[PDB]
């Protein structure tokens, strides 16, 4: 129930189309996520669920 | 008389953009400008 990406592996995982869709749907799925800018300056930042 | 002030900042802040990265060059409708901005502020001694 928690994953640790690494900034560079993060920005590969969030850069494919289909998991930023997963946020989109109405009813597809309840994934609370800020997939924007958050949190740049401190070491340890949680993104959503 | 032209006097200069440095105060200490290193070379790796104040990034150029040059060969690749250009945001111009670069295909728009499929690129996402978050990437390099997590990156550039990686350097910042802080949270901005």
């Amino acid at each position: 129930n928690i994953i640790v990406f690494d900034p560079k592996g993060w920005a590969l995982f969030r850069s494919f189309k289909a998991v930023k869709e997963k946020l989109d749907t109405r009813r597809g799925s309840n994934s609370e996520l800020e997939t924007a800018v958050k949190d740049l300056g401190k070491a340890v930042s949680y993104k959503g669920m | 008389d032209p006097v200069e002030v440095d105060m200490g900042r290193s070379e790796e802040n104040n990034i150029t953009q040059s060969g690749g990265t250009e945001w111009s060059k670069r295909d728009k409708s499929t690129y996402d400008p978050t990437d390099d901005i997590e990156a550039y502020a990686l350097n910042a001694s802080g949270v901005v």
